[PDB]
């Protein structure tokens, strides 16, 4: 989706703050050739568009789209890209249509569209053209979303743009319902081995797959393991197949990211549960069971890469080497024998990277320090103790390791000797707080990861994974995730329609052949061609059970359930069911930062905030406003004083802290006088009085 | 705005300020005469009684 | 009058604290520089004895000198003047 | 009136790992705190046996590959999560497993120190070549319910170590039903059925007479001991 | 609070008390020992945290109440457990947003927050009085189910005697909860008891006792449900009953009146109370969704029908050219809004009361019935993104799938809905930010002015066909107020003096006057130089009583005026009006 | 459909089409 | 197993019969193991005495009168609910109470048999106006619990004899709470909060050794198929 996108600014291109809300909005020959939905939701709602699914590039430059035409009722297959412009002309007939064997109309009056857009009810005589499809308008994301034709298009355009920021797990179990998208998704991805040519198996590897090809030559195949993405996430890739096998030009043969089976996946089935409780689900808070994390089923790949040189200053030049200024040996035992540490080292924050040094000069010292160094009997050195070490709040391991010089033959910028990469992995387990979502827009945080125990579970005893809450429902207009809770429950239940005398009516039409479900299903939903509501009804009314009779699900699709905490039953019956849900990249050191005492500007003294620095909160105005409202002003003199920019003020408080002696009296702000002097350089007798 | 002729008369005019306003007294930094800023309530003389200090 | 028992911050309650003070300002700046005479008070305590006096109330185990200012206003042991 | 007798207890085996324990009579109402109680018990309050961590020759890491084998080590850590084994002792004994040439990893074909047995010998764990070779060592470690991770670097243990997360879990599923009479002269009583079953570890005697005799000993200071 | 980041942030303080007792020889191996994060920090953070205020900010700063004060203890993870009632304040929802931190070290500042900033206090609007930690959503469902009141209940009061007694009579509230727990008495049912605890209203009590219905020790019988019952339970002893259902404003009606009689401690622990029994019940509740509970409008195709044939006429009058294009136009404008608003009625008819999904509006929790007729039914009109109505209409539902076309253009109303919301929330501080500026040097000065001009109030005006009609906006502007002048009567007697503070009791008093002009001091009279003086002023809406000498009043006037202005929507009514 | 090592997905298309989806990368 | 802690149990003393009572500490997840199953074993284990069925002379086919008194009948039936009695004898026993002339009537105006006990004889009872001559009939006997009201096996050929409820728990209210203090160094265990309301006949503490005592007695079932089982310990005193 990075490719495929239609952009509106830029260079040759209009300016972002100085272009009006007009070219913004949706004209009707939008229409069919860039989906109105994919969008993001910040400040370019109309800058960036999404391309459609059918559409083609002219050769001079603009949108052509094929469509099917139809002479005198009868619709040829004559494959026809047409532009909007002499589509203006003609006329555009119905997806969706009574179409009878031939290309032949069963009714005569007919939705159209005139040159204008507006949508006019013709008889069936000035008709030309006819739509190829449905989901015409809809753009490759937005394709992989059911039941869309059920929801709010505000809440597809959140979930939608939310799938894009899912992150790959480490088993990668295939959706339970879909739609004919994910399996023609990644073919055309290129992430997943596709078998170039027709042969046989000869012998893979863990790493590698030797094919035999049918014709004389064989070809090996490396698949990438553990590779580091722009954003550190996880690219191994991994075969799915036997060494012996007759495959076909075009066919998977491994697979690598988030991808099975031919088809992507964002997360894993899960058991839903709709009612709210204690308030842990309070206006979209999401809970969660115990079983998930001691079954590591949400478990993260995250590799976070560190880089530092060695260079030449005026004075002489950097040093990496194994030799240190005054330290402990035991951070010195997991290095190698010339600096860096070795393979497989577990660290935690603070500890030493790359031993790094550089020459100080020549100085010189208090000689109160001076003795101590003679009581202590050791002078250091000449030198800089200025290595590398790790940030914070980061642990994990260390696989690879990187490392290049200039005299030894690397390319690389100058006043550089020698350059080092780091590359440092870890397992993250998920916890709380982190973004959660389903595929209908409905998204939330993780409030309390509950015990095994206390938790709804059934007749059968089996415990729910997640509850959601009940109010997201009415007011965000959302109920496609109900939908296919019902679809779901039927998809791991499984059916075989009893049926042998007569076919019901919600099931008269639909396919054939489809009657029977061996549970734990592979099923499939269109855009706008799936299923009709009576059938959803229809497919409960069989119930095919766990291990002896047992209707757990009733016909209007509810369960009775116990209390996991006091034990009695519920009284009433509650909507649950399964639910294929996703994790995003929000994790909780991301966002976390905090901050004593750090780093400060050059310029002024205001605390300066960075990815190596703790980071810095800036503090705002209408703030500042409301604790004017409350009129706590020592407060105020606390906050633009010592804490931003006096920097004699610092060390005394600091130190009165230290001693816990009292607070001292907030002194004048030096940066309040520079203004002064500022007027005093431009001919102004400014004075106090 | 255009600042420069908002300073340049007043200069002319020599005028001051009386450290009325308050948001002034951010930029002055100095306790601005309001919520926490009487002299009034600023200039609490604190003392105990004398019996309770019998009790010593 | 009987409401229920406080926890830490909300003890003592303000209600009975309101009464003493005409405003809430003065009687922030009461508990203020009272604190500020306890905290000059035990890095007083420490080295030779001045004219400093307290605390009129006993403390906690560990506590700090703001609450125990409080509860010497609750107590109702001293007074103040304007400015 | 105050009805006297006292409730008793038996079974009925529905295969090996699996069973039924009928209760009756009882207070009216009564069964469903009795049946959180032995279910929420269940799930968390039974000791076992689990390994807690190995270490391979060919590696120094998780994150890279044996050659030989098809499967990357992660894989196979998630594949011996879904081991089962029963210790007799209670100390860290280690164990080994070797192996060459092509076939698959079976759970039977690992040799055992004598006081642990493997309930799943035919498990698949992974697959080799002609030219791959099989070797890890196995430390299984005695201790209830679940750990997580413990440091290598906060223990005292080598580069080759691989701590993973151990679960000390016999059982699978605890379920149970009530049947009230109720009958409209209020002579009332109800009538429990349970069914447990484990994970081919243990009996549900032993975990169900265990696990009482935990509840025994935990409500001993609610008795007249105050 | 979480216990890393809380133990980055305390990191000065405990570096103190960990060298204090002999942990430690100085600040280096305190600070280090940090850096190692040794377990003998942590018993040592318990006492240094505890007795200590914090302050929390959430971007944007939209009014005073958005950052309040709390103490902190020890968090489990790296996420920021919050009470919920503080949301109202914040704005807030459980999306992903941040919230920021801050920290004073003065102890001044620190008594600032003990007092003044702490949310304790902060209850009820500065803007109108009403409160705004007053509950919500699922509270409101859990009090809503667990007070309303169902006949044919089991175990109800039957009387019919002749063959048993009344058998709706029972001695105790816990003998009810005793037999309410055996399945036989039901909980929302007609039952009788008399209460020794709990006070009667006024009627009762009244001609029980007349000198003092005092309940402590003293019995009177009653009929209500065991809901209700336990609702007064967490109400304070001095306080009547009620017997009522529970509605958003009727408990806005009680936390006010609680509110105006009674110390400030009291109002936060009945209410923390009523969110534990409100999640209790609300949880028992049972307010499912399903495909199923959206049930289908009956007979709603023959009024699609009917209007079908209306506007096949009209537009074949169009057709002929009897009309032109804006008239034909509008006539569908209206004839469709008809259609809305008869299968609005139809389907607001066609439902029982049970529905948990109406349960939500019918306790007016959230959204309206428009949002229903959306959901099931009819979506109607889309409008232009320039901002004419589109001609088609929209005919189905969500419920009933929709086609291509109509979602095609939903997509209009929907998009050119989104992109006013960001100008909204942008353009509101710029007007807001200069009622910020020209008003930063309205405080008070002093305690009273002493003028005798002031305005007059409207005070529910005659109606000499009932003689007394009720203002309807006595709220805004008869509340907080001073008399400058005495109430005078038929010719009577002064039965208001100069200088009361104008509640409720002074609405009955006049009101029993039946009087409609009394002339009222107000801040527009004031002949103080600079500032206002309190009496010119009068009841602050934070307090409830007459103002302190050190507020600025204008910042609040100014944050009041500009904060809601989000929520304006549609010569103009507009906001930039 | 047109795909060799295709798993079986069952659908509800009550339609066919005819023209097959082009290929993605052609832009 | 060993639970490498030990859970201790102290009372707190409020008025007569309001005691309080908390344990410290407990492991994840164990408040609930026992707050509703101490709260059904404090209600329905022990046994009491209450009333059992009433008949008084002259309310025979007017269900709502009782001419000489203030009170009517249902007044006269939730008055002699709330009153305590304690017995030992596994019968239905009578009694008689009856008076003449005006008067208030207490709760120690009745003569009691032999093997029952009344332990608020100054609580109130009833009002006789003037002259009305007063005889009611009582049956007490033993039991455990709440029951519903016993429709009498007569069926109609009852000669006027009142069953009710009968309540023979001892105990009044039973609420609870949880908290999970001392999350770091006890790493997440719990706090228990107890509160039991109680009548005047024993003590609160008294109830609960037995009760409990009587829990432990129910386990023994468990206990009985594996002496040599693999219990957690808690320890010594
Ligand atoms: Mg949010
Ligand atoms: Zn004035």
């Amino acid at each position: 989706t990075h490719k495929r996108r239609l952009s509106a600014l830029g260079p040759g291109g209009l300016s972002r703050e100085r272009a009006g809300l007009e070219v913004r909005d949706v004209h009707p020959s939008h229409y069919g050739r860039m989906c109105p939905i994919e969008t993001p939701e910040g400040p370019n709602i109309g800058l960036i568009g999404s391309l459609s699914v059918y559409a083609r590039v002219n050769p001079f430059g603009f949108i052509e789209t094929p469509y099917r035409k139809v002479v005198d009722g009868v619709v040829s297959d004559e494959i026809v890209y047409l532009t909007a412009d002499e589509e203006d002309r003609h006329v555009v007939a119905q997806a969706n249509s009574p179409i009878d064997a031939d290309g032949r109309f069963v009714e005569p009056r007919v939705l159209v569209r005139r040159k204008a857009g507006e949508v006019e009810y013709v008889p069936s005589s000035e008709v030309d053209y006819m739509d190829v499809s449905p989901r015409q308008m809809v753009s490759v994301a937005t394709a992989m979303i059911p039941f869309l034709e059920h929801d709010d298009a505000n809440r597809a355009l959140m979930g939608a743009n939310m799938q894009r920021q899912a992150v790959p797990l480490v088993r990668s179990e295939a959706p339970l319902v879909g739609t004919g998208m994910e399996l023609r998704a990644a073919i055309d991805a290129g992430d997943v081995v596709v078998a170039e040519e027709s042969g046989v198996i000869e012998e893979v590897s863990a790493d590698y797959i030797t094919v035999m090809h049918d014709n004389g030559t064989r070809r090996t195949y490396r698949m990438r393991k553990f590779a580091r993405s722009n954003h550190g996430t996880c690219a191994n890739q991994c075969p799915i197949v036997d060494a012996g096998d007759r495959v076909e030009a075009g066919q998977v043969i491994a697979d690598g990211p988030c991808t099975d089976d031919g088809e992507m996946a964002l997360g894993k089935n899960l058991l839903v549960a709709i009612m709210p409780w204690e308030g842990h689900n309070y206006e979209d808070a999401i809970i969660l069971s115990n079983r998930l994390v001691e079954e590591d089923v949400l478990t993260s790949i995250h590799i976070e890469e560190h880089e530092i040189d060695a260079r030449d200053t005026k004075l002489g030049a950097e040093e990496i080497t194994r030799d240190i200024p005054n330290i402990s040996d035991e951070v010195l035992a997991d290095l190698d024998e010339r600096g860096i540490v070795r393979i497989g080292a577990e660290v935690r924050d603070g500890d030493i990277l790359v031993g790094k040094v550089t020459p100080k000069g020549e100085t010189e010292l208090t000689p109160e320090e001076r003795l101590l160094r003679a009581i202590f009997g050791e002078k250091a050195r000449e030198v800089r103790d200025t290595s590398l070490k790790v940030p914070h709040g980061e642990s994990g391991k260390v696989i690879g390791i990187r490392v290049f010089s200039r005299e030894d033959e690397d390319e690389l910028p100058a006043g550089v000797n020698e350059l080092v990469r780091v590359y440092v992995a870890q397992k993250r387990k998920i916890s709380d707080g982190d973004k959660l979502a389903g595929r209908h827009g409905n998204k939330g945080v993780i409030g309390k990861i509950l015990p095994v125990e206390d938790m709804p579970f059934l007749a059968d005893g089996t415990p729910v994974d997640i509850i959601l809450n009940t109010h997201g429902v009415p007011r965000r207009m959302n109920i496609g995730q109900i939908l296919e809770t019902h679809l779901g429950w039927c998809a791991h239940s499984g059916w075989k329609v009893d049926a042998a005398k007569g076919v019901p009516d919600w099931a008269a039409r639909l396919p054939d052949e489809l009657l029977e479900a061996q549970p734990n299903a592979i099923v499939s939903t269109p855009v706008f061609d799936g299923a009709q509501e009576a059938e959803l009804q229809g497919l409960l009314s069989c119930t095919l059970p766990n291990r002896d009779g047992d209707v757990l699900v009733d016909a209007d699709g509810k369960a009775m359930l116990f209390d996991g905490r006091s034990g009695e039953p519920f009284p009433y019956p509650v909507t649950v069911g399964y639910m294929y849900i996703m994790k995003l990249h929000h994790l909780v050191d991301d966002k976390i930062h905090a901050r004593s005492t750090g780093p400060y500007s050059m310029i002024t003294q205001q605390p300066l905030g960075g990815k190596a620095q703790f980071g810095g909160q800036r503090f705002g105005e209408m703030e500042c406003w409301a604790m004017q409202a409350y009129g706590a002003a020592y407060t105020l003199q606390e906050l633009l004083t010592i804490k931003s920019d006096d920097t004699v003020g610092r060390v005394k408080v600091y130190e009165a802290i230290v001693k816990g002696e009292n607070i001292p009296e907030p002194g004048i702000p030096e940066s309040f006088k520079v203004l002064l002097k500022e007027l005093q350089s431009l001919c102004l007798n400014v004075e106090v009085l | 705005q255009e600042t420069t002729r908002v300073l340049t008369d007043a200069a002319i005019n020599c005028r001051s300020d009386k450290l009325n306003g308050l948001k002034e007294n951010v930029i002055i930094g100095k306790l601005i005469p309001a919520g926490t800023g009487i002299n009034r309530y600023r200039n609490i003389a604190v003392q105990p009684t004398e019996e309770a200090r019998a009790a010593a | 009058g009987g409401y229920d028992t406080p926890l830490g911050i909300t003890n003592p309650p303000i209600d009975e604290l309101l009464d003493r003070v005409s405003s809430k300002y003065a009687l922030v700046i009461y508990a203020a520089k009272r604190a500020r005479q306890i905290n000059d008070y035990y890095n007083q305590l420490g080295e030779g004895i001045l004219e400093y006096v307290g605390p009129l109330v006993e403390p906690g185990l560990q506590e700090k000198p703001l609450s125990i200012a409080l509860r010497e206003i609750h107590a109702d042991l001293l007074e103040h003047t304007e400015g | 009136m105050l009805i006297s007798q006292r409730p008793t207890l038996s079974e009925d085996v529905l295969t090996d790992n699996r069973s039924q324990f009928v209760i009756e009579p009882l207070e009216p109402g009564f069964g469903y705190t009795l049946g959180n109680s032995l279910r929420r018990t269940l799930l968390s309050s039974i000791p076992g046996a689990a390994v807690t961590s190995i270490r391979i020759d060919g590696v120094l890491h998780e994150f890279t590959t044996v050659p030989g084998v098809k499967e990357d080590v992660t894989e196979i850590i998630l594949n011996l999560k879904s081991l089962v084994v029963s210790s007799e002792e209670d100390e860290p004994v280690t164990m080994y497993l070797r192996k060459q040439g092509p076939g698959e990893v079976t759970a039977g074909d690992i040799v055992p120190p004598a006081g642990v047995t493997v309930h799943n010998p035919g498990m698949h764990i992974a697959t080799l070549n002609d030219k791959g070779k099989l070797e890890v060592e196995l430390v299984v470690e005695r201790g209830r319910g679940y750990v997580p991770a413990v440091q290598n670097r906060a223990s005292g243990a080598e580069i080759g170590r691989i701590p993973v997360d151990s679960i000390y879990s016999p059982v699978l599923k605890v379920t149970y039903k009530v049947d009230a009479t109720r009958v409209e002269q209020r002579t009332d009583f109800d009538k429990l059925i349970l069914d447990v079953e484990t994970k081919n570890s243990i009996s549900p005697r032993d975990a169900l007479a265990s696990a009482g005799k935990t509840l025994v000993e935990l409500f001993g200071l609610a008795r007249e001991l105050n | 609070l979480p216990k890393l980041m809380a133990l980055e942030l305390f990191k000065p303080f405990v570096m103190k008390r960990l060298v204090d007792l002999n942990h430690a020889q100085n600040i280096k191996s305190a600070k280090r020992m940090v850096e190692r994060q040794r377990p003998q920090v942590w018993d040592v953070l318990e006492e240094v945290i505890a007795e200590h205020p914090v302050l929390l900010n959430r971007a944007p700063t939209l009014h005073r109440l958005g950052i309040q004060a709390f103490e902190p203890m020890l968090v489990e993870g790296k996420a920021i457990q919050l009470h919920p009632l503080v949301c109202e304040a914040f704005n807030a929802d459980f999306d992903g947003d941040q919230m920021a931190v801050h920290l004073p070290l003065s102890a001044e500042a620190q008594a600032e927050a003990r007092i003044l900033m702490l949310s304790s206090n902060n209850i009820l609007s500065p803007a109108s009085g009403r409160p705004l930690a007053m509950p919500r959503l699922d509270m409101v469902t859990g009090l809503y189910y667990l007070t309303t009141e169902v006949p044919g209940d089991t175990g109800e009061y039957q009387p019919a005697s002749g063959d048993h007694p009344e058998t709706g009579v029972y001695s105790s509230p816990a003998e009810a909860i005793m037999a309410a727990d055996r399945g036989v008495l039901s909980v929302r049912a007609k039952i009788k008891v008399r209460l020794t605890q709990l006070r009667p209203p006024v009627e009762i009590e009244a001609e029980l006792f007349g000198h003092s219905g005092w309940q402590p020790g003293d019995a009177w019988m009653a009929e209500t449900t065991l809901g209700r019952v336990m609702f007064n339970e967490l109400l304070p002893l001095g306080y009547p009953f009620v017997n009522k259902q529970m509605h958003k404003k009727v408990q806005a009606a009680i936390i006010n009146d609680l509110a105006e009689r009674y110390p400030m401690i009291v109002v936060a622990q009945t209410v923390d109370k009523l969110k534990d029994a409100g999640f209790y019940w609300a949880t028992r509740s049972g307010v499912t969704v399903s495909m199923a509970d959206v049930l289908v409008p009956p007979r709603k195709k023959e009024i699609l029908d009917h209007y079908e044939e209306r506007a096949d006429k009209v537009e074949k009058q169009f057709q002929r050219g009897a009309l032109n294009h804006d008239e034909r136009n509008e006539a569908l404008v209206e004839i469709w809004k008809e259609a809305t608003d008869e299968v609005g009625q139809a389907l607001r008819e066609h439902y029982p009361d049970d529905n948990p999904i109406i349960t939500i509006v019918d306790s007016g929790a959230t959204g309206n019935f428009t949002q229903t007729r959306t959901l099931a039914g009819m979506k109607g009109l889309v409008t232009n993104p320039k901002g004419e109505f589109i001609p088609r209409p929209v005919k189905s539902s969500f419920r009933e799938g929709l086609t291509v076309l109509e979602y095609f253009i939903n997509t209009h109303g929907a998009r050119k809905g989104l992109a006013d919301t960001a100008l909204r929330t942008a353009d509101s501080g710029y007007l807001t930010r200069r009622l910020v500026d020209v008003s930063q040097d309205v405080i008070v000065r002093e305690h009273d002015c002493q003028t005798e001009r002031g305005i007059v109030v409207e005070l529910a005006e005659r109606a000499p066909d009932g003689t007394l009609i009720r203002d309807p906006y006595i709220e805004t502007s008869a509340y907080a107020r001073t008399l400058g002048t005495d109430a005078v009567d038929e010719a009577g007697n002064v039965i208001v003096e100069r200088g009361q503070d104008l509640g409720d009791p002074e609405i009955d008093a006049l009101l029993a006057a039946g009087i409609t002009q009394v002339k009222v001091r107000s801040v527009l009279t004031c002949a103080t130089s600079t500032g206002v003086c309190a009496t010119c002023y009068g009841r602050s809406m934070a307090t409830g009583k007459l103002v302190d000498i050190g507020e600025a009043v204008g910042i609040v006037a100014a944050q009041s005026i500009g904060e809601p202005g989000t929520q304006l929507t549609m010569i103009t009514g507009g906001l930039p009006r | 459909n047109s795909v060799p090592g295709a798993p079986n997905r069952v659908s509800f298309a009550k339609l066919r089409e005819p023209l097959e989806v082009p290929g993605l990368l052609d832009v």
